[PDB]
RNA sequence: CUCUGACCGAAAGGCGUGAUGAGC
RNA sequence: CUCUGACCGAAAGGCGUGAUGAGC
């Protein structure tokens, strides 16, 4: 699991991630590409913010993982950019994805923090 | 890593940019000054360095001959004139004591041009310790004003595309913010070259392709030091070629 | 006689301006740089000259100790404090390349400098033989900027005094002149001695005399090469004398 | 007579200048000293001017010359600094004397500067 | 395209070769 | 305080690692 990768994340916690984003998507506002989730983050748009593991170059998506500690923004990893590509509504990949209001899927993000506090301490 | 040399390249981009300001402002002078004793040099020799040169090496119209114009390697034509224009010339006569003090100005900004260079040459090594991505993408120059508009690598390396087609553009990138003016297509990355000899048509799709790769550039260079230019490189090519293909 | 004597002493007051422009210029590059290496030198050394001196001839902080500080000729509590700030500091590390580009930017200022006091050494002599009686009153610098401005000796030969009072306050005098704003005392002779530092209140009558004197001193060095500078000096000093009498 | 007197005033001529100044004072305008005689020149206001022939340091009165002949003004050399002066009537002496509008005096004025036609040609 | 123009000083005197007024 | 954000292409294909639009 490559550099950037900060913390090692439970096998569920990652497909709870992915539904969050999906009806996020269709009942609520999200951003989909690296660019545009850099822009939420230093917005403070950014209620949770998802990466790939599997992202080449590693160090794309490597400036998120400080960028958030910063802002405070709770951030998780999932293991592939092709699912979270389609979890976010896009035929092609995605290496990170933000959630900037969770709509009917507001549960799953608070949870989402909370277990992901855990893996940071 | 250190991690100060970032900062020193700045400073180095900046003061080739002050040097230049400078050479400019001391080569009009020279050229008022030396017309003064030798008029019609002036339009004539419109290159600066050999201006220079010329007035530092030749000094009073006196000692213009055949011979010291040559070992100045400039064309047959041009040695051809400069000998009319001079002894026929309408401009004042100068004595030892005038014309020592505008060939002093002369060798002065030749250290000038000496440290130019050697700017230029520090620029370009420091780079490939601080940027090499960069550097390959863009030529070294234009990767430290990029460096120097964001604030450092760090600084760029934490940017969005978004931000790095615009660094350079800041009044009209604001202007556009503030009232909702047409936004500019580019900064500073306007003098890569596939842009900027470009038809104007393919210009904004050009500078969102290459800002694209510099976003990605910048964060190896910062985060890894791996270099991968090579593709960096490719994927670009072809995704300008792909932009040409259709317009 | 020649007489593009008093253009070329033109150029070179222009150039002493524009040489000092450049100096400014680099020096601030050049402490803003070194500073990376050394924040703390900067509000120990705020004259220019020494500043330069010190970056120039020592260069990395490795190389100070007692012994080099006085052979640069500064003061016993400047050198005991900035040789305390620098085991003390909080600067990043240069490498010998980093600080040796700087070094030849202060190399380069030097330069400069012997430059600049070349031109103001030519000026001086050079104002003997074009206006002696200039000289004489102002001094040699201020006579060049009363030539400079008024385009010439001959031109300055042919104004009315009340134009040469007002030399060098050009945007004042303008604005007066369309708006019927009030004018302007006094442009470049402000910085005569006797001008400059007196009551503000006696200023006005002092330039007004001063310039009377500055408009015969000028026609007599165009049209003679009479030297009348002492006779002009005393009834000049008379008149001052006298004006500081009554107020 | 100084270098800067470029022709020779008939003791005749001399004594209308003069009096040309004296009635060009009450009934018309002048201007009196090398100053104001000077910027009267440039601007192109001067009918005639009346120059003095004691200047000290003569000098001061050399540049006037030249600078007729460049905006074609006719003028006129008189004997003393002091008669000029009290011919435009002021206590002291005056180097140099513009008439700016001749009044009743534009006969006169004509008639020196026909008179002075030659003398210089 | 480049200020004003005969007053100033208690007087002695100064002053168109420039008094006075005036935003380098 | 620092653009836009899913389309483009006749298709083959390209495209959130940025399509499109846009005032160095």
């Amino acid at each position: 699991k490559p550099s950037y990768v900060k913390f090692e994340v439970p096998k569920e916690l990652a497909e709870k991630a992915l539904q969050a984003v999906e009806i996020a998507r269709d009942t609520g506002k999200i951003r989909k590409g690296t660019n545009e989730t850099t822009k939420a983050v230093e917005r403070g748009q950014a209620k949770l913010v998802i990466i790939a593991e599997d992202v080449d170059p590693e160090e794309i998506v490597a400036h998120l993982p400080p960028l958030c500690e910063e802002k405070e923004i709770p951030y998780i990893y999932v293991p592939s950019k092709k699912e979270l590509g389609a979890a976010a509504g896009i035929e092609v990949a995605a290496a990170s994805v933000a959630i900037i209001e969770p709509g009917k899927a507001r549960d799953l993000v608070e949870e989402i923090a909370m277990k992901v506090k855990e893996l940071m301490k | 890593q250190s991690g100060a040399r970032d900062k020193m390249v700045i400073q180095a981009i900046e003061a080739l940019d002050d040097v230049d300001k400078v050479i400019n402002l001391l080569v009009a002078r020279l050229r008022e000054w030396y017309s003064l004793h030798f008029p019609e040099l002036d339009e004539l020799l419109p290159k600066h360095p050999q201006y220079v040169a010329f007035v530092k090496t030749v000094g009073h119209r006196d000692n213009i001959n055949e011979e010291v114009l040559r070992e100045l390697g400039l064309s047959e034509e041009k040695i051809k004139k400069i000998l009319e224009a001079k002894e026929k010339t309408m401009g004042a006569w100068m004595d030892q004591t005038d014309i020592e003090v505008v060939r002093q100005l002369a060798e002065e900004i030749d250290r000038l041009y000496q440290l130019r260079k050697k700017l230029e040459d520090y620029i370009d090594r420091a780079m490939d310790d601080v940027a090499p991505n960069l550097k390959a993408l863009v030529g070294a120059k234009l990767a430290a004003r990029l460096i120097s508009l964001a604030g450092g690598l760090r600084e760029l390396a934490m940017m969005p595309s978004s931000t790095i087609q615009v660094l350079g553009a800041e009044k009209a990138l604001f202007r556009h913010l503030r009232t909702g003016a047409k936004p500019p297509k580019h900064g500073v990355i306007y003098q890569y070259p596939a842009i900027n000899r470009s038809p104007w048509w393919q210009r904004g799709k050009i500078a969102r392709a290459l800002a694209g790769k510099l976003a990605i550039a910048a964060r190896v260079d910062y985060f890894s030091g791996e270099y991968i230019a090579e593709e960096l490189k490719k994927e670009l090519e072809a995704r300008i070629r792909e932009i040409k293909e259709k317009y």
